[PDB]
């Protein structure tokens, strides 16, 4: 009894940066992630468990979501997705576009564009009900290069505040 | 090494592609399973992929251009192959300086 | 000529069509040879303007 | 379900199941010395 | 002119029909390491995917089992799992519907051939104490004592008695399809237990008591059945010696079930008919 | 079986460009379309079925079409048009009306009214079924003189591109 206070909800697996290590290329280092194995005293390899919402984003933000139709068409098999959403509920997609921007020229305008799909690839973490204020700040025109820090609003397991606007995410044992 | 197909097929696949989809539109990359998908090529697929990934990066650097298979089909399992970085051989300039100016493939044809 | 080593046969496997006892064997008996180095390209094209060379 | 064949090869791309033969009781070669009490196998009959 | 082979109706003649092109792969086609790479193509496109699945090698173990081959440069995915899920759906595929499909044929079956027999309600004449009189003096599986004969059940080895079922529940498959009695299709009904009903007399007979038939053997050597989906039957004999199974002296020196069996299906068979013997000979391998 | 894909639609007779040879008339070559007949080995003449799109658009564009109502009216006989046209079921007519621009001074008008023309007509082979994105690019004034290229995009016997915005036209066994 008392001892409820407790979820029985586990995580599973979660993606991680720079799981599998950096690498170089001499124009930087990148991160290159994947999935973490956690040692024990005996063997016993496992695969870890934190940072859930990171994990989330970075399945979102690293998978091609679909193309838009053009009178071009699409190769039988690069149209982008994946067909496990034919099965979801909630009535969306898998994935985000940022690498599917109409490049033109005037870069700003270029930064402007991949603010946008990206805030909104990312909208879909509160939308699934595991942030609630995910927000960005792209800013820079350099040559080519861009900074587009991410931040990742979270709560806590135990609602320690009274009276808010909002209504406490619904995934909120993740910690967020 | 140990290509399926007849180099020159595919090498002439990948050049008509190349001479014919750029006639007015000389800044088309030809690269990627769209764009640059060579129809007329069919391999059965192979348990070890040819290239691997580190020898694909190496060649990627030293202006060379690589095709691999479309699909993931499986080992037999008839497949496609298309072009990685529609490039050309060019690396550094007259007086030995590093350049990416006339790297693509399509910066050549601009030019012309 | 030297381009062909890797033939893909259908009779060491349990594929559901395969005539049992029979085998395969490859091998390269003879080699290439000496190949044309034409060096004309002056006197057969020179004002003649292309747009794409395929060589073979 | 094609497999490949290259030059030297054989069919069926490259790996091998192994053998293990795993024999047991030796066979009886007339240049080696036996004691009393030692085990050969010939025609398939242990001796 | 023809040529004609034995059929469910006597000698009809036969031919062979074009190579039409479509027939599913079947259960030879499908193997562990031929769809575990396949399957690691369900998994979507992008960064986070590319590279996993561009390096998605796959090796041999010695049990079967196609795994993931881990060179010391592996970057842990789900791509790995996508390998273990086509290479497990193999495995149950070879292990679930391939039984269960080769044991709904009675030409086919290998591990279910007593249940076979089972449902053709097959009783065997020689080994109940009240058989017929007809059926010979003393049958080669009685052994003599002064009051009577008696019948001694024989165990046969587990490869011959899966083989000798087989060939029954074929013949028995046969001879449920309605032949005509006489001598052709006989003698292929009971084709697979490797005997031929073959008449003793030249002249019309017609006119003549005893019209007898003597059993001849077509071969010493059932053919067998393979569990596997690529390969051969493997052929086992299809008789025993008395003295190594070490069973009383009085019976034959060979025993032969394909025989015995046949002697019943050919004696149920011709049964209607008044004046038939059945000269059983002693036949030696 | 699984040899199946081949359409088992043939295509008739086309009628072809320069099929019965150039008509020299000392102002230039013009093309003289009629049918081809191909030989054979061994005697056994066949009228040749290639190029059908280009096929269409000649009997589109050398053939008169139906002509308006007027005040003082027409011949029994010249008003234009085919009687067969009274038994399709498209509700369409047959034929081109190029050769009944009412001639006008400044000949860029007469220009833009032939272009008006050709391509009204030349719609009927997307309306039919047979291209997908014909158009014209008549760009002369001279002295009488006009260009007028004619594209005619087709496609090909087996769908090699998803994604479309349009559809699979109607006829593209015909290739197009």
């Amino acid at each position: 009894c008392t001892v409820d206070v407790a979820d029985r909800r586990k995580r599973f697996w979660t993606t991680q940066i720079a799981a599998c290590g950096t690498s170089s290329d001499d124009c930087g280092d990148c991160a290159r992630p994947g999935l973490q194995l956690m040692c024990n005293g005996q063997g016993q390899v496992t695969v870890s468990t934190d940072n859930y919402a990171v994990g989330l984003a970075l399945n979102i933000l690293l998978t091609d979501a679909s193309k838009a139709d053009t009178g071009c068409g699409w190769t039988p098999g690069n149209r982008g997705g994946f067909w496990g959403d034919s099965f979801r509920s909630d009535n969306l997609r898998s994935g985000s576009k940022i690498r599917q921007v109409p490049t033109r020229t005037s870069m700003r305008e270029t930064v402007s564009l991949i603010r946008a799909y990206a805030l909104d690839d990312l909208k879909k973490l509160v939308t699934y009900g595991v942030a609630k204020s995910v927000d960005v700040d792209l800013t820079y025109r350099g040559s080519n290069k861009i900074d587009m820090t991410v931040i990742i609003q979270g709560v806590d397991g135990n609602e320690s505040r009274v009276g808010l606007t909002g209504e406490r995410i619904s995934n909120a044992w993740v910690w967020s | 090494t140990t290509y399926p197909v007849l180099p020159y097929l595919t090498n002439a696949a990948y050049g008509a592609l190349s001479a014919c989809s750029t006639c007015n539109n000389p800044e088309l990359n030809i690269q990627g399973q769209t764009f640059g998908l060579l129809s007329c090529i069919n391999m059965p697929e192979s348990c070890t992929p040819g290239w691997t990934f580190g020898e694909v990066t190496q060649l990627q650097a030293n202006g060379f251009v690589v095709s691999g298979p479309s699909t993931t089909s499986g080992q037999g399992n008839y497949t496609s192959p298309y072009i990685y970085n529609d490039v050309t051989n060019y690396l550094r300039d007259e007086k030995n300086r590093p350049n990416a100016t006339f790297r693509d493939a399509s910066s050549r044809r601009l030019a012309a | 000529g030297n381009h062909l080593s890797v033939i893909y046969t259908n009779l060491g496997s349990c594929t559901s069509v395969t005539p049992e006892g029979v085998t395969v064997t490859f091998a390269q008996t003879t080699a290439g040879s000496v190949n044309p180095t034409p060096n004309d390209y002056a006197t057969v094209v020179n004002e003649c303007c292309f747009a794409v060379y395929v060589l073979s | 379900k094609l497999r490949p064949l290259q030059v030297g090869g054989v069919p069926g791309c490259a790996n091998i199941p192994g053998g293990e033969d795993c024999q047991c009781w030796p066979e009886w070669t007339a240049d080696n010395g036996y004691f009393f009490g030692d085990v050969v196998q010939q025609g398939g009959v242990l001796y | 002119m023809n040529v004609l082979i034995p059929g469910i109706d006597g000698m009809v003649s036969a031919g062979t029909l074009e190579y039409t092109g479509c027939c599913p792969p079947s259960f030879a086609d499908v193997d562990e390491c031929t769809l575990a790479t396949a399957f690691v193509g369900l998994l979507p496109s992008g960064p986070l995917w590319d590279r996993p699945k561009y390096e998605a090698i796959t090796t041999i173990t010695e049990a079967g089992n196609c795994a993931a081959c881990w060179t010391t440069d592996h970057c842990p995915t789900l791509v790995d799992y996508a390998v273990n899920v086509g290479a497990r759906l193999a495995s149950v595929i070879e292990r679930t519907i391939w039984p269960a499909v080769r044991e709904s044929d009675p030409f086919t079956a290998v591990t279910s051939t007593a249940d076979w027999l089972n449902r053709f309600d097959w009783v065997n004449c020689f080994e109940t104490s009240c058989r017929s009189k007809e059926l010979g003096e003393k049958t080669p599986i009685e052994y003599m004592t002064d009051c009577g004969p008696v019948y001694v059940k024989i165990t046969y080895p587990p490869s011959l008695q899966q083989a000798f079922e087989s060939a029954l529940i074929k013949s028995l498959e046969r001879l449920s399809m309605g032949i005509i009695k006489n001598l052709a299709a006989i003698n292929f009904v009971i084709e697979p237990l490797k005997v031929r009903v073959v008449p003793v007399d030249t002249t019309d007979a017609c006119e003549n008591e005893t019209l007898c038939v003597v059993l001849e053997k077509t071969s010493d050597f059932f053919d067998g059945v393979n569990a596997n989906t690529c390969g051969i039957p493997t052929p086992v004999a299809a008789y025993i010696d008395r003295d190594v199974m070490q069973l009383p002296s009085d019976l034959d020196k060979y025993i032969w079930p394909g025989h015995m069996a046949a002697e019943c299906i050919v004696r149920s068979l011709l049964s209607h008919v008044s004046r038939f013997c059945l000269i059983r000979t002693e036949q030696a391998p």
